[PDB]
């Protein structure tokens, strides 16, 4: 008779959970400003244009 | 004192039968009570 025969399902939801956190935490991109050029940029000047932001 | 003739005697006669060991708890009722303790 112990409190541990009730406990087995949200103990298994909190570590489930916290393995999502653990996970989706170093695996997401922390960049910002997806920039992105045109179809005629002339890389060589398109440089400058990364250089320049 | 002790006059041994209470009005329960309704349930014998059909409702209930005389020597046969019945059992005081549900065979559901013992399962519910189990899985309530998990």
């Amino acid at each position: 008779n112990t409190p541990l025969q009730a406990i087995g399902v949200p103990v298994a939801l909190y570590d489930a959970l916290m393995a999502r956190a653990i996970d989706s935490a170093d695996g997401t991109p922390n960049s910002k400003w997806l920039v992105t050029a045109s179809r005629d940029l002339d890389d060589g000047q398109a440089k400058e244009v990364k250089e320049g932001i | 004192p002790a006059p041994s003739a209470n009005p329960a005697k309704i349930f014998i006669r059909r409702f209930f039968s005389a020597g046969v060991a019945k059992n005081v708890v549900s065979y559901s009722n013992v399962m519910a009570a189990q899985r309530a303790m998990e």
